[PDB]
């Protein structure tokens, strides 16, 4: 809550979403979130407490 | 173009406004996100396939 933010970024969540799966869309999604720290930080305090670091048993 | 159910408002409901968990933001120290959950916030755009 401390400045502001910008759509942009949104938008730029999408473009780096669409990609297929490597290392490199984690450190985008990364470099989007970091640039806009109120929404990032809003998100991880409510998802820690609902975290989930494992699965059930599957075959 | 999108509506107010969409990841943009999703945005807007999360706790800005509160404090919940016993740490700050340093919390990722053992944790990382995965894209299972970054599909979910947009997946309620009212359009086509």
């Amino acid at each position: 809550p401390n400045r502001s933010i910008s759509p942009s970024a949104l938008q730029d969540l999408l473009r780096t979403l669409k990609s297929p799966s490597s290392p490199q869309q984690q450190q985008q999604v990364l470099n989007i979130l970091k640039s806009n720290p109120q929404l990032m930080a809003a998100f991880i305090k409510q998802r820690t407490a609902k975290y989930v670091a494992n699965q059930p048993g599957m075959q | 173009p999108l509506s107010q159910e969409t990841f943009s408002d999703l945005w807007k409901l999360l706790p800005e406004n509160n404090v919940l968990s016993p740490l700050p933001s340093q919390a990722m120290d053992d944790l990382m996100l995965s894209p299972d959950d970054i599909e979910q916030w947009f997946t309620e755009d009212p359009g086509p396939d």
